[PDB]
């Protein structure tokens, strides 16, 4: 056993028990889009008078705004900060661990040259 | 303001080493009775106020107090509840250290019967119920003869003192449970049952002995009531401190040179408490290993901390401890502590109810654990595991004798680890290393018991 | 004639002067417990659902706590999930290991409970361990293991309340309490089959099956 | 599963034959024998399971000694 | 290889009827019936297992908290017959008999490892 | 230590009977009357206490006696007297050694006198003498605290204990007299230090008739 | 699925085994809500019997319920 | 240490391209899920081919290969099946996942 864990007093399980603190599908709707596109963000809101700012989310929550109309309505500065990257291009499909090659050319390829297959590392 | 040392005229109680005798002409003497009519004409509110501005806390070990427990039974309906309301009176000690009490009864059992009645007067109750201790025999008959000469005398009946009020104190043994001193335990076992402790939302003074409101209060702070409304609440507020006001009977005991009880200020030093009135030290103060104010159920005062430490609910609550019945149990140098507690927990197991889990389970488990603790067959974690395994006891019960059967445990961690460590470096030099739980590398199961191992 | 609390956010309307349990039940709150049942009176003997309740200093038993009006209940505090794995941890410490000769197996509330909210491993292992308590015969019908109770009370109070039969009981301080008749007297009532199923671990069981 | 501690290089043939689909098994057995070399050099110590008993199963030294343990055991099987 | 039902020392025959050794089976092999016996001790009445659908898994023999039911090596145990490869609770008594010297020597080595 | 299960051999039965004394009834009759008249099963717990007054210890007869007369269970009447340490329901002898082991007692020795007792017996902590005079009993707290190793006889407490002077009470109490009423060998008088009075040195009380509030 | 009277189930005459000829006995179905079942057994074409459920009734607990004064005769003695 | 803790920003960008590729095609995404470092698009049965070629043709997503199409049935909601394609761009290192729906007699087209 590991120390953290055969401890006899200092862990409760569960602090340390992470089957239980498993995430949750993050579904997302076209309206909920829609209110993160009109409403804002928790990191950036754009919500003054949040007496009046729940009514303003309720029309939404309600179907009021449609998402076409949800982009044209945007700015630019919305468009290209939230939906695109900040230069204006299509986010890149993303990867959790880039992978960069490197072909072995000389004498520690595995194959001598005159064979058909390379070593890639 | 140096506090401490009241003069002869400033003591409650005169009787309290027997020079002038229990007897009813003998209160008389003392000042007993001599106004008590006058007192009973003077309304409910007046007596409450009068011991709200006293500051009388509780002296059963809580400390809560008596002004605002005492309120707190007279909700404005009360009159449309149309039935008897009792009080009962917990003359029920058992608490290891303490004497204070049988010292109440022994010597002068008519002020507590005064004081049943001017409390009883308070609260509007017509009747009242005093607990006595079932191992008290001589106690309860002295406390028989002198209500007996209350009722001859008419100071208590039907018609107590000539004023229309009447009032009826019986007398109730407890054959040997001190959970009965737990303030509901009391009021089920005068209910007929076994005394176990209830939960808290019912409140007695809500709905509580008989179904029927009651509430408890300790034999001292019912005792100290007469004199206290015939000498004022301004002349009891004078001592101690400004929340902790006051005097208290003191039982020092354990190791001193002279065991005794005194009745001394609240907000008193400890070194000036067991100096000036008890002899001293067996052996001077370099041969103080610890001391526990109060009884069993508070954490042990250290030595460099103990010497400037005051005796009232403030000084030792910022010592992370109790001042509980003021039972100063001295621990002697060339004593163990680690004995001592695990006596203390032994004395917790066997005490306890078992109704709840935790305490039930728990305080066999403490026991367990300080044997193997005073003969040393453990690794130098298991006691931070005790330490756990005292807090997960110590709030999760019905009463407080899970909260006391925690405490000393941790006292003992959290000032004597290096005096466990030795005894368990002790252990491991003597015979071989040590498992968890206690077993050896050569312990095994053989036919019936566990072989092997010495076996705690 | 209702009162409006919260629970877990959730808010929730119950009839006054309810338990704590029975708010926790209508919002679809799910709190452990040994001790509680719907026909039976309350006890708060078993200490398993303590709660966090705001205006409170200690977790309260939610079995016995009366609902009140402006009530914040919560029940994912930490220090609720340490008090749960406290309290089933205490359980467990003189439980024998007759699981698998245990005729509650896969019904066992103690154990479906030890998963969800009990800790993983246990620091029981004394030399000195586990008390033992004496079989008692009650009767023909009800096999009866007593090493395997947790004194929940449960069948005393049914017995007591409901069956009419008042020769059960429990007589003794601390671990040396039991559950059963003092003489070894055998249990009559026109419904004593009952008992068996009420008894959340398997002390008292059924004798042909 | 520390294929990342561990270093080895990759064969990927150029025409689509059946014979560089050949010469790259014949160098994936090099690469492997690679694997098991460096994994033999650096294995270290621990446990060898997942930490708790509540996915799987406690050892037989503990559930015959630990309540808690036994529960566990009894419950994952069935 | 071949199911074996052990016995203790001085005899007696290990199996407390306890059905986890049927719960976990992933091919549904084992059947048994259970009943108290005279002595009230649970014992079963009848244990089974059908060695045409056993899959060799070996968690038969890791659930059982016992140690009731092992795999002796044996695997030559061929037969000529179904019902001869159906195997009630006397042919694996027997096993366990038989085998038992053997299966001191497997678990000396194993049973620390499981 | 607590243990209840009971045993049906002989002495203990339902079939052997018990009636109160009439003194112990007319008592009885006195006693019920404390307490409302819906509410008579609270006397349960001092009829006991009577009937062990009675008989050597708590029977069976006893406690089904006392179930009857109070119109209740008998089991109501089990858990009250088990629950309870000083309902014995063993046989004892005539004196019942209850010797102080808490802390209290332990700093002071109570450890010489347990032993200055059960060496001049042979008996255990739970065992009777064969004689049926004596039977240990170690027991926690007995209220006497400050006086600090003690112990309890029957009703009487003998306190301030030497265990020279132990062996002395127990050969007093071997010949049938009684050694003493008092709580030690004359050192003190209950709770005064040893040495003497340090305060309360006065020979009239101070009247609290003079001290008075005004408010009346 | 509600049984059949000959086809469910039978002691082998060999071992004991217990040997069906209804094939449906093993299967059950879990649905969310009672009308999704309904909708997709009708759609299916079975004939369907529902079973309707059944709750505890909402009654009041208090503890302290558990000793009120009892002005009359006691008719009951609790123990907890 | 929490697994899922390893993820979390490469989870945050794959909430940034979700929204993109939402409100690239808005008639045809009725939605997505993330789980973790795990996408999924939400279309319409008669939305599966605009959406494919999308996932094939844009640079962006290059999702060449076809991994694994198959089926799950919930008896309880009224089109009973969904249908799941699972995607790998061998460029971008990426996996991506559409899921329509089908009932039992009702179609959904075929990108073969
Ligand atoms: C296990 C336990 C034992 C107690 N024993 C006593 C006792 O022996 N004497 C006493 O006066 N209070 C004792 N108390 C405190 C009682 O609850 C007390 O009557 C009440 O809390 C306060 O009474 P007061 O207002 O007079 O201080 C005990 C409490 C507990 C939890
Ligand atoms: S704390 Fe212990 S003794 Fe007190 S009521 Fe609870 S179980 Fe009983
Ligand atoms: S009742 Fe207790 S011993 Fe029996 S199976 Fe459940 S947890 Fe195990
Ligand atoms: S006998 Fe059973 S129901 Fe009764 S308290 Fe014990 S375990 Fe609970
Ligand atoms: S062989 Fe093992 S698992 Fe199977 S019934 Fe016997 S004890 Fe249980
Ligand atoms: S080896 Fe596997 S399939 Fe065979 S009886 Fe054991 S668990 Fe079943
Ligand atoms: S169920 Fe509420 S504490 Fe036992
Ligand atoms: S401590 Fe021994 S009598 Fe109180």
């Amino acid at each position: 056993s590991s120390y953290p864990t055969n401890d006899i007093a200092e862990n409760p399980y569960w602090k340390r028990d992470h089957r239980r603190a498993y995430p949750q599908t993050a579904f997302f709707d076209q309206k909920t889009v829609t209110g993160l596109l009109e409403l804002g963000s928790e990191a950036t809101p754009r919500i003054a008078d949040g007496e009046a700012g729940t009514k303003a989310l309720a029309n939404i929550a309600n179907g009021g705004v449609s998402f076409t109309q949800a982009l044209g309505k945007s700015s630019k500065d919305v468009i290209y900060g939230e939906v695109l990257t900040v230069n204006g291009l299509p986010p890149v499909a993303p990867t959790l661990a880039p992978k960069q090659w490197k072909i072995i050319e000389g004498e520690a390829a595995i194959y001598p040259k005159g064979y058909p297959c390379r070593t890639f590392h | 303001r140096q506090y401490g040392g009241l003069k002869d005229q400033d003591r409650i109680f005169q009787n309290l080493y027997d020079n002038y005798g229990w007897d009813l002409a003998s209160a008389r003497k003392q000042g007993d009775w001599y106004k008590t009519k006058e007192l009973i004409l003077k309304g409910d509110t007046w007596i409450i106020d009068e011991i709200k501005k006293s500051g009388l806390r509780g002296r059963g070990g809580a400390g809560f107090p008596s002004g605002l427990k005492w309120s707190f039974m007279n909700p404005p309906g009360w009159e449309k509840n149309e039935g008897p309301r009792y009080l009962v009176v917990n003359a029920d000690e058992g608490e290891p250290g303490t004497c204070k009490d049988r010292e109440i009864m022994r010597k002068d059992p008519h002020k507590l019967v005064e004081g049943c009645l001017l409390a009883g007067r308070a609260m509007n109750a017509t009747a009242a119920y005093i607990y006595i201790r079932g191992e008290f025999y001589n106690e309860a008959a002295v406390l028989q003869t002198a209500i007996n000469e209350a009722y001859a005398a008419g100071l208590i009946g039907k018609d107590a003192c000539g004023s229309g009020y009447d009032f009826d104190v019986y007398i109730h043994r407890g054959m040997g449970a001190y959970v009965c001193g737990e303030e509901t335990s009391l009021i089920e076992s005068l209910e007929g049952k076994a005394g176990k402790p209830r939960l808290k939302p019912p409140f007695p003074a809500g709905v509580g002995l008989f179904g029927r409101p009651s509430t408890v209060t300790n034999v001292e702070t019912v005792a100290v009531a007469p004199t206290i409304l015939r000498r004022g609440g301004d002349w009891f507020a004078s001592f101690g401190r400004e929340r902790n006001s006051g005097t208290k009977l003191f039982c020092i005991s354990g190791n001193v040179n002279e065991p005794c009880t005194v009745e001394e200020e609240m907000s008193i030093p400890l070194r000036e408490l067991l100096e000036k009135h008890c002899g001293g030290i067996k052996g001077g103060w370099d041969n103080l290993l610890g001391v526990i104010p109060g009884g069993c159920s508070v954490p042990i005062l250290p030595k460099n901390i103990c010497e400037d430490v005051l005796m009232d609910f403030d000084a030792l609550k910022d010592v992370q401890s109790g001042l509980g019945t003021a039972a100063v149990i001295v621990i002697n140098k060339q004593q163990d502590v680690i004995r001592a507690i695990q006596r203390f927990a032994a004395f917790y197991k066997h005490e306890s109810c078992g109704q709840c889990t935790p305490c039930r389970e728990g305080t066999t488990w403490l026991l367990k654990a300080m044997d193997r603790f005073r003969t040393g067959q453990a690794k130098e974690r298991e006691i931070d595991m005790l330490y756990e395994l005292t807090k997960d006891i110590e709030g999760h019960t019905i009463c407080a004798l899970g909260d006391a059967a925690a405490w000393p445990i941790q006292g003992l961690i959290r000032n004597f680890r290096p005096e466990m460590e030795t005894r368990m470096k002790k252990f491991h030099d003597e015979v071989g290393a040590v498992s968890v739980g206690g077993w050896m590398k050569d312990a095994r199961v053989e036919k019936g018991k566990v072989v092997g191992a010495p076996l705690p | 004639a209702e009162i409006e609390l919260t629970i877990d956010g959730h808010k929730v309307s119950i009839e006054a002067g309810s338990a704590l349990i029975q708010a926790c039940e209508k919002a679809g709150v799910t709190v452990p417990r040994y001790c509680y049942h719907d026909k039976l009176a309350i006890a708060g003997n078993c200490r398993m659902c303590l709660v966090d309740v705001e205006r409170a200093p200690k977790p309260v038993a939610s079995c016995a706590y009366p609902v009140a009006p402006g009530m914040v209940v919560r029940t994912d505090t930490e220090r609720v999930k340490q008090a749960r794995e406290n309290v089933m941890e205490m359980m467990l410490q003189n439980h024998p290991l007759d699981c698998p000769v245990c005729d509650q197996g896969g019904e066992c509330d103690l154990q479906d409970q030890s998963m969800r909210y009990g800790r993983d491993r246990g620091r029981f292992t004394e030399i000195t361990g586990k008390r033992s308590t004496e079989d008692k015969n009650i009767g023909p019908l009800v096999k009866t293991s007593m090493n395997r109770c947790i004194h929940c009370t449960r069948c005393v109070r049914f017995a007591n309340d409901i069956a009419g039969a008042p020769e059960l009981g429990s007589s003794g301080r601390g671990n040396d309490m039991q559950i059963g008749t003092y003489l070894e007297k055998n249990l009559n009532t026109e419904l004593s089959g009952n008992v068996i199923d009420l008894c959340p671990v398997g002390a008292l069981t059924n004798k042909p099956y | 599963d520390a294929y990342d501690k561990v270093d080895f290089d990759v064969p990927v043939g150029m025409n689509g034959d059946c014979y560089d689909r050949y010469l790259i098994r014949m160098a994936e057995f090099r690469q492997s024998l690679r694997i098991i070399e460096q994994c033999c050099n650096d294995m270290p110590a621990g446990a060898v399971k997942v930490e708790d008993f509540k996915i799987n199963s406690p050892p037989r030294n503990l559930m015959k000694e630990d309540m808690e343990a036994l529960i566990h055991h009894f419950l994952l099987y069935t | 290889g071949e199911h074996a039902l052990r016995r203790y020392p001085s005899g007696e025959e290990r199996c407390i009827a306890c059905k986890l050794c049927e719960a976990i089976c992933p091919a549904l092999a084992i059947t048994i019936d259970a009943e108290e016996r005279i002595d009230g001790s649970r014992r079963t009445t009848k244990y089974d297992i059908d060695m045409t659908k056993c899959i060799y898994c070996g968690y038969c023999q890791e659930s059982c908290p016992v140690d009731a039911i092992v795999e002796t090596p044996n695997v030559e145990y061929a037969t000529e017959t179904r019902e001869e490869l159906l195997y009630n609770k006397e042919k694996l008594l027997a096993n366990g008999d038989k085998w038992e010297l053997e299966l001191q020597y497997a678990l000396d080595a194993d049973a620390p490892y499981r | 230590h607590i243990v209840s299960v009971h045993r049906n051999t002989e002495n203990n039965n339902p079939s052997i009977p018990f009636e109160f004394s009439p003194e112990n009834m007319k008592r009885a009759e006195e006693v019920i009357a404390k307490y409302p008249p819906q509410y008579k099963k609270a006397a349960v717990m001092p009829l006991l206490d009577i009937g062990q007054r009675q008989l050597g210890y708590t029977s069976i007869s006893v406690m089904n006696y006392v179930a009857k007369l109070l119109e209740m269970p008998p089991m109501r009447v089990y858990e009250v007297a088990t629950f309870y340490t000083m309902y014995n329901r063993t046989p004892m002898g005539r004196y019942h050694l209850q010797i102080c082991t808490t802390t209290p007692c332990q700093l002071c020795g109570s450890d010489g006198i347990m032993e200055a007792v059960q060496n001049t017996l042979n008996i255990k902590p739970g065992e009777t003498t064969k004689d049926n005079l004596f039977t240990l009993s170690e027991v926690e707290c007995l209220g006497a605290c400050v006086n600090a190793p003690m112990m309890a006889i029957n009703d009487d407490y003998y306190e301030d204990l030497t265990p020279e002077g132990t062996v002395k009470l127990l050969e007093d109490c071997k010949a049938g007299k009684m050694p003493t009423p008092g709580p030690e060998n004359h050192v003190r008088r209950d709770c005064e230090p040893a040495s003497g009075q340090k305060v309360l040195l006065s020979k009239e009380p101070h009247n609290v008739a003079d001290f008075l509030q005004e408010g009346i | 699925w509600d049984i059949v009277d000959v086809a469910n189930r039978w002691e082998n005459d060999l071992i004991g085994w217990q040997s069906s000829g209804d094939y449906m006995q093993a299967t059950q179905m879990k649905f969310t809500s009672k009308e999704s079942a309904i909708k997709f057994a009708n759609k299916q074409g079975w004939d369907f019997y529902i079973q309707e459920p059944h709750h505890r009734k909402f009654r009041v607990k208090q503890y302290a319920n558990n000793f009120v004064h009892s002005y009359g005769k006691l008719k009951h003695i609790r123990t907890k | 240490v929490n697994p899922a803790d390893r993820y979390l920003q490469h989870v945050s960008d794959l909430h940034q391209y979700a929204k993109y590729i939402m409100a690239a095609l808005p008639k045809y995404i009725q939605g997505f899920s993330v789980w973790k470092d795990e996408l999924t698009l939400h279309v319409a049965p008669s939305a599966v081919i605009p959406v494919t070629t999308f996932l094939r043709d844009n640079t962006s997503t290059q999702y060449k290969s076809i991994i694994d199409i198959t089926a799950v049935d919930y008896p309880s909601r009224e089109n009973r099946f969904e249908v799941v394609y699972n995607f790998l761009s061998v460029r971008h290192n990426s996996r991506i996942r559409l899921k329509t729906y089908a009932t039992e007699v009702t179609p959904v087209p075929s990108i073969t």
